RNA sequence: GCCAGAACGCGACGAUACUACCCGCACGUUGUAGACGUAUAAGAAUAGGCUCCGGCCUCGUAUCCUAGCAGGCGAUUCCUCCGCCGGCCUCGAAGUGGCCGUCGGUAAUUCGCGUAUUGCAAUUUAGACACGCGCGGGAUCAAAUCCUUUGCAGACGACUUAG
RNA sequence: GCAUCGGUUCUGGCGGGGGGAUAAAGGCCCAGGGAAUGUGGCUCCUCCGGGAGUGUUAUAGCCCUGGGUGUAAUACCCUCG
């Protein structure tokens, strides 16, 4: 059973430029610039109205249909990033020993550094370096916070779990033992 | 079917199994092949499912004696593709021997077979063969995890020729757009008649 | 909101456009049957692209630029030829490229051997004034 | 059946064929790492072995049960007489691997390297380098400068070839040894004007190495004749009964 | 195979106690009349008790598509024998006439479910006079309307005995 | 003056005998014939000449070349390959030569 | 990193007596997995490309070259195309191409003489690579092994040395 | 080597005859009855391409039954050259 025509579309505001060439697109707006390679999956792109994107697959199967969706949110991903950014929060969880951290500033390059002591009471001062285009900075809110923000939903999330996994409990019972860093909030940096 | 002194062909696009089957047969009957690129060959399938089928090939190996008749397994893209063509002749026989001295295999390009025309085998191309959302490898990156030392000089060298390459398009395109001018200029001002005589006959 | 998109664009399927058949025969769409096969049949005048009423499939066939406009679906033969002739579908597809190569192959099979030595007598007479127009340019520069 | 009690292999497979070496002088076959940052710079260097002898100093260790304590080790002495540089070589990348294209020569050439030309050199000519020697003041040695200029030009790894001065040890021996040397340095147009300025001119050891520097050592270890399995490998002897 | 619609008229022997028999007609698809009477004597010896030896055929003949040039849906009732019992089914066709979808239908079974022509017993084909009688949803989306489609990704043809082409092909027909 | 060539012969390589899979019959060749695909163009040489000529190290007759004779006899396969008979059998090391196509008994 | 180095895998350099080496053309005993127009250089995408920016693309079913005693001798005509040399630039993946100049040859048009007899078919002995030779010109004036000796080596050869 | 024949055999092209629902379809003409993936009109919405509703030939056409032109043409099967 293949399906002859399946379609999506998508909205875009009256902002930014959007181009794609050779399956591959290019999103700028006021916050930057995003770009995205597609090559890899069979669509059509087309402009079906003044400020609406269609895409569509032309006698696909179930397996491939499947994909078609999976296009559309990324895009739009994209779209919403370049025009609002995103932004992640995270909370220190200790039950005796306190956990300590340093986001020191650029090393020479655009990536930030986020150094990591004292948990459980350990010697290893454990380093994590940040994806470019993500900045991490010491909430002054409320204690015990982490805030990651940046343009591309892709790379803030990616770090984000860089900095969970590294902090993890061996030999133990991890029902007892709840130390770690862990994520708590997704939203955008604008509203 | 034609018959030429020597034919060179491009091997960028070209499935690495249905390639070998096309040579194999114009090398016995009488023709000259030479292999351009191996490193830009095709195999069907993930590249995961290579690794493992060349890994169990590395497992074979004479017990009493490893310098002596045991399979030996050759690491560049040219003997890759030449062991896969070795398997479709008769080798072992004094005609199977005169067939492969008829072959000629290279990583890039090199001096004496670029300035020539290289021709292109459609019944391999991966592009008319495979269908679309299938998964592919190629042959230059099975070789780097294998053993394969010169990759990074082949890359660099083929950013040369590429480079000579443009500025030879430019003085191509400037001829073509002055001989283009010649036939304009002189058709009109001097045949009466062979114009219309010509095109009866189809010119 | 400035949109850019290059990408490419095929000729549809649809009721009305006229296929060209591999042996020189035009035929127009009058009822699609699967992804695979259509019914079609064209009314001409002239033997050579007249074809009949039946199903073709669609591995044998190129879509060519002609789509005759307000076909109704499964028309009979004899009201598909009046709009062949309103459109005037002969006339549309004698000035296309494809008709034109056509043309100019034919005329070269059907050479005599005579006749070959006279083609290649009157190209040299016209090589000769394009290589002093050429040699003229060149050294000008 | 299988083994009964489990017992290590006897001996390494690494060094496996164990044959008289091709040439007597050790072979070096790999150099540092390059980096274009450093000045230039010689990384090799070639002696004599003497002998060895005792020392006595004290060790510096924090946390050792001998720290701030005399201890005795063993020493190894070279003897090590300058060299001469007589030339230099480059070397270009191919898809098969390297591959020297050029190689120039010093204007004199010492006693002591003509004779490694030569088995019998005694009654020989002696006209190892004569008709190259030439090629110097002639069209104000156009040729020279030729070559010199091809290798700044096309080479990415340069070598400087040097001999030994073995008149000065008490060697009975009068044939020179011979080798090639590495320069890693900031550029190719450094390294060959670096290398050309020492032609016939010498070399000490305290310019190469320094003190408290960590090196290695090729050479080829000392020869038995033919040998049996036992001290060969280092298996277990038989019973003291054992037949044939 | 390739196929074409019988009609086979069959009746028992005439005896002393019952002369002039009853009359059986049957629809059989078939490739020729030869193993059309064959499949006749088989369904007949299901149903009633006659056999070939004390039997007889009336007459054979050939039924043609009344219209072989619209385009129409079937539909088709069978059962046929799995490697463990016997099921019944119903699926449909749109073509032409309806000996194709006779054909369409073995060719489909044999691929889908691995069922031979030994196997399949055809109880029923009936066209669909309208539109609203159709269930499956891969024909549903053949008469939606105003359907039209491109044809993207075509291999071009070349001969198979011209080797070494001198430029790149294309994929844009 | 007088820049063109001198062939009215079309060329045709010789590939192997007759043969099954195990089997080969020296009686009789098969030849390629260049530019032939179909079995109806294969219908144009039936019954022309077809010649193999080869270099030999004796003098014999003012001549150091040798020449066998031979004709077409029939198609074979779908391809274009036709069958040939020679007075002698070919040397069996000529599989991959040149042989010359005549074009004697016309129409 | 480290160990061996294909004894039929490859590169740079030194000195080369005996014509073994280089240059010129002169013939030809002799060799070959097989000349007969052995004519054609962009890169990249294939659910997109090329361009002279006007347009073009299913198709190499294309383009270049192609007449004359196996291609003569003259004329009317025409500034095209091809070749051997020479000088400057350039080319390193297994080093190639370009520009200028002298000389020799040349149906794009139209003609005049010559062809027979190989007898009604019989390869159309014609290409470029090697190699053996013959002249007359140039450059050049070397080493290795045995033998005696050494012990950093060794069953005997071999290896490290000295004469 | 060619021409004219004999035996065996492979492979192209052309002219006729018979059969079946005396093929079925199909083109043009006559008579009757229906419907929708509803043409033109008419209503409403959308200016942003157009969409929705009503209703049986009009400014498009399709489906079912009977008859004429007919001993129509063609496909398949068989047969004389
Ligand atoms: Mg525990
Ligand atoms: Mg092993
Ligand atoms: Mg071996
Ligand atoms: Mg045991
Ligand atoms: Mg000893
Ligand atoms: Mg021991
Ligand atoms: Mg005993
Ligand atoms: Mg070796
Ligand atoms: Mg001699
Ligand atoms: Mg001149
Ligand atoms: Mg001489
Ligand atoms: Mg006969
Ligand atoms: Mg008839
Ligand atoms: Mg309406
Ligand atoms: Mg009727
Ligand atoms: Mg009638
Ligand atoms: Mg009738
Ligand atoms: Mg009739």
């Amino acid at each position: 059973m293949r399906y002859i025509h399946s379609e999506e579309t998508i909205p875009v505001p009256e902002n930014l430029k959007v181009s794609i060439k050779s399956r591959l697109v290019t999103v700028e707006g006021p916050r930057g610039k995003l770009q995205k390679d597609l090559s890899h999956i069979a669509v059509n792109f087309s402009v079906v109205k003044k400020g609406v994107i269609g895409l569509e697959i032309h006698h696909g199967s179930r397996k491939d249909v499947a994909a078609l969706r999976t296009v559309r949110t990324i895009i739009n991903n994209m779209i919403i990033g370049v025009t609002k950014g995103f932004k992640y929060k995270m909370r220190y969880v200790y039950a005796h020993f306190p956990i300590n951290v340093n986001v020191e500033k650029n090393a020479e390059t655009g990536c930030y550094e986020v150094e990591i002591r004292n948990f459980i009471g350990e010697k290893i001062v454990r380093k994590v370096v940040m994806a470019p285009g993500v900045e991490v900075e010491i909430s002054k809110a409320q204690k015990d916070e982490l805030i990651l923000s940046g343009n591309s939903l892709e790379a803030v999330s990616q770090s984000a779990a860089d900095i969970q996994q590294i902090c993890k409990v061996r030999n133990k019972d991890i029902r007892k033992f709840l130390d770690g860093i862990y994520v708590s909030e997704k939203g955008n940096i604008v509203e | 079917s034609s018959f030429e002194s020597v034919v060179v062909i491009d091997g960028k696009g070209h499935l690495l199994g249905r390639l070998a089957s096309i040579v194999a047969k114009q090398l016995l009957s009488g023709q000259k092949i030479v292999v351009v690129r191996c490193e830009a060959l095709n195999i069907s399938g993930e590249f995961f499912r290579a690794k493992l089928k060349y890994h169990a090939y590395l497992r074979k190996m004479t017990r009493y004696n490893p310098t002596r008749g045991g399979p030996f397994h050759f690491r560049a893209p040219s003997r890759i593709f030449y062991k896969a063509v070795r398997g479709m002749i008769p080798h072992k026989t004094a005609r199977g021997a005169a067939a492969l001295e008829r072959l000629k295999v290279f990583e890039g390009v090199p001096p004496p077979y670029d300035k020539k025309k290289k021709m292109v085998v459609p019944q391999a191309l991966r592009v008319l063969r495979l269908q679309p959302g299938r998964k592919y490898c190629t042959v230059g990156r099975l070789s780097h995890e294998v053993g394969w030392k010169y990759q990074d000089v082949v890359a660099r060298l083929e950013e040369r020729r590429k480079a000579k390459g443009a500025a030879y398009y430019e003085r191509k395109k400037l001829a073509a757009r002055q001989l283009s001018e010649a036939k304009k200029a002189a058709a009109a001002k001097v045949d009466p008649k062979v114009s219309e005589a010509l095109a009866a006959y189809g010119y | 909101a400035e949109i850019n998109v290059e990408a490419t664009s095929w000729r549809r399927v649809e009721v009305g456009r006229v296929l060209k058949l591999e042996n020189g025969s035009l035929a127009a769409i009058v009822e699609i049957i699967d992804h695979k096969r259509v019914l079609a049949d064209g009314p001409s005048s002239d033997p050579k692209l007249a074809t009949p009423r039946g199903i073709v499939p669609l591995s044998r066939a190129l879509l060519t630029p002609i789509v005759i406009p307000k076909l109704p679906r499964g028309a009979r033969t004899g009201a598909v030829k009046k709009a062949w002739e309103a459109y005037g579908v002969d006339a549309k597809w004698k000035e296309t490229n494809w008709a034109k190569k056509q043309l100019q192959q034919e005329r070269r099979q059907s050479l005599t051997d005579f006749d070959r030595f006279k083609v290649m007598r009157l190209k040299k007479q016209r090589r000769f004034e394009e290589r002093k127009a050429l040699a003229k340019i060149k050294a000008a520069a | 059946s299988h083994r009964k009690y489990e017992a290590p292999r006897h001996g390494s497979l690494a060094f496996l064929p164990r044959k008289r070496a091709a040439r007597h002088r050790g072979r070096v076959k790999s150099f540092p790492k390059d980096d274009p940052k450093k000045p230039v710079h010689l990384t090799a260097a070639m002696g004599y072995k003497a002998g060895m002898t005792t020392i006595v100093r004290d060790l510096d260790r924090p946390g050792a049960k001998a720290h701030k304590k005399e201890v005795v080790e063993a020493v190894t002495i070279i003897d090590c007489p300058p060299m001469v540089v007589v030339g230099l070589v480059g070397y270009i990348e191919t898809p098969r691997g390297l591959r020297s294209l050029t190689t120039v020569w010093a204007e004199h050439l010492s006693d002591e390297v003509k004779r490694r030309f030569y088995k019998n050199w005694y009654k020989s000519k002696k006209k190892a380098f004569t008709k190259y020697a030439k090629k110097y003041a002639e069209n104000n040695g156009a040729s020279i400068t030729r070559e010199l200029e091809r290798i700044k030009k096309y080479c990415t790894v340069v070598r400087v070839l040097a001999h030994t001065q073995i008149r000065k040890t008490p060697l009975k021996q009068k044939k020179a040894h011979l080798m090639e040397i590495q320069i890693n340095g900031g550029s190719v147009a450094d390294k060959v004007e670096f290398g050309r300025s020492l032609f016939e001119k010498p070399v000490t050891i305290d310019t190469i190495f320094e003190k408290d520097e960590m090196i290695d050592v090729i050479a080829v270890t000392k020869g038995h004749g033919f040998v049996g399995v036992t001290a060969r490998w280092g298996t277990k002897k038989l019973p003291r009964k054992t037949h044939k | 195979g390739r196929l074409q619609e019988y009609q086979v008229i069959g009746r028992h022997l005439p005896t002393e106690a019952n002369p002039n028999p009853a009359l059986y007609r049957m629809r059989i698809f078939a490739p020729n009349e030869v193993v059309a009477k064959s499949r006749f004597w088989y369904f007949l010896r299901g149903l009633k008790k006659v056999k070939k030896a004390t039997g007889e055929i009336v007459s054979v003949n050939v039924i043609s598509e009344k219209h072989p040039l619209k385009v129409k849906n079937f539909g088709i009732w069978l059962r046929y024998d799995s490697r463990s019992g016997t099921h019944n089914m119903y699926k449909e066709y749109r073509e032409t006439s309806r000996v194709a979808a006779v054909e369409a239908m073995y060719a489909d079974m044999a691929a889908r479910h691995r069922a031979r022509f030994r196997s399949i017993h055809i109880l029923k084909v009936v066209e669909l006079e309208k539109t609203e009688d159709v269930k499956r949803p891969y024909i549903k989306q053949l008469v939606a309307k105003n359907l039209s489609f491109p044809l993207p990704h075509r291999v071009p043809k070349i001969s198979t005995k011209k080797i070494f082409s001198a430029k790149r092909p294309s994929t844009f027909s | 003056p007088s820049e063109a060539g001198h062939r009215l012969y079309v060329k045709g390589r010789h590939l192997s005998y007759q043969r099954g899979r195990r089997n080969t019959h020296p009686k009789t060749s098969l030849i390629k014939i260049e530019g032939v695909d179909d079995t109806a163009a294969a219908n144009f040489y039936l019954g022309k000449r077809v010649a193999y000529v080869y270099r030999a190290q004796k003098e014999v007759r003012g001549t150091k070349i040798r020449v066998i004779w031979g004709k077409i006899t029939r198609p074979h396969g779908n391809s274009g390959v036709v069958r040939a008979k020679f007075t002698h059998p070919l040397p069996a090391r000529s599989f991959g030569a040149s042989v010359r196509i005549m074009l004697y008994p016309s129409s």
